[PDB]
């Protein structure tokens, strides 16, 4: 039996770091887009600054006045924004640590924000079932869509800005036209509790509360794969896609573990086991196999994780 | 958190 070893590349994620430091629930971890950061929410009220790398702890940025349900970076790392359940958001100059904007206008929890790829605009989602998008300039909210019929759970940019992808515990996710903040179409019912735009501008990946992840042509409307064999139920859980090695689907769950997925194929490549809560976050540096994922109170941890492929 | 539950 000669016998050689399978071709197909698969992940060999390895724990690296665990970041100890946030008092209350993690919820939400994402990469500067240069590399070199690590921004973390907390229920704790708190934004933490950590290496990208080597998981060194390197400031703490406080101000809002409830727990904060997302974070998000500028397209030229300098510049954060976070969601709150004070019903603000804040822009934050990273390396001052000042806040350089409060964005008022929802009238419940903000839930989820994002920038557009110019970094001049961003977009939020709250418990009011509204979308907002902002003039990162004068902090000014230069729209308000009537986006859902129920807490809007996720917002993303696509890759040119042009367009806005909502999901909502109504059961729904909608394209938004940037520009004019009409409609452009309805996917459709469980919740769904996360959406974003694929990297390669065909597609988006959006998560439902019946433990599902499915991969969709927005143009078309359809639906051309689906991820299972996680736990989500309950939270809303970040997905990612994972480009820098092989092309993967990354979630967290409700298992208390990462889940890796080989895009075309659909199969659980590997399977992340260290966190003692729900996974209730994850992200995929820009450029090196390091994926940061982050868990509920029991936890209240933060892990960087790394692949040769 | 309101995502932490």
């Amino acid at each position: 039996a000669t016998q050689s070893k399978p071709t197909p590349v698969k992940p060999n994620y390895a724990l690296k770091f665990t970041l100890a430091g946030h008092t209350k629930a993690v919820s939400s971890v994402k990469f500067s887009p240069n590399g070199e950061w690590l921004a973390s929410s907390s229920a704790d009220k708190l934004i933490k600054i950590w290496g990208a790398y080597d998981g060194k702890f390197e400031k703490t940025i406080s101000g809002h006045k409830l727990g904060i349900s997302d974070v998000a970076w500028s397209s030229d790392s300098n510049l954060l924004v976070s969601a709150s359940d004070d019903k603000t958001l804040k822009i934050w100059d990273v390396s001052s640590g000042k806040c350089l904007k409060t964005l008022k206008g929802h009238s419940n929890y903000v839930f989820c924000c994002n920038f557009n790829p110019q970094s001049n605009l961003i977009v939020s989602g709250s418990f009011d079932e509204s979308v907002r998008i902002w003039d990162v300039k004068t902090g000014k909210c230069l729209k308000t869509l009537p986006a859902h019929s129920d807490p809007v759970s996720a917002v993303h940019f696509n890759r040119d800005g042009s367009l806005i992808v909502s999901s909502s515990y109504d059961g729904l996710c909608r394209i938004w036209d940037t520009a004019s903040g009409q409609c452009l179409k309805t996917l459709i019912n469980p919740p769904v509790s996360f959406v974003k735009f694929s990297p390669n501008g065909k597609y988006i990946l959006a998560a439902t509360l019946d433990n599902t992840l499915k991969l969709w042509d927005y143009s078309k409307g359809k639906c051309l794969k689906t991820y299972t064999g996680h736990k989500n139920e309950k939270y809303c859980i970040f997905a990612n896609f994972s480009v820098t090695g092989g092309k993967w689907i990354v979630s967290g769950s409700e298992d208390n573990l990462v889940y890796i997925w080989n895009l075309q194929t659909k199969e659980i490549v590997q399977k992340l086991q260290g966190h003692t809560d729900v996974v209730i976050s994850t992200a995929c540096h820009p450029t090196e196999n390091i994926i940061a994922s982050a868990a509920l109170e029991n936890d209240k941890t933060i892990k960087l994780w790394k692949s040769d492929c | 958190x309101x995502r932490a539950x």
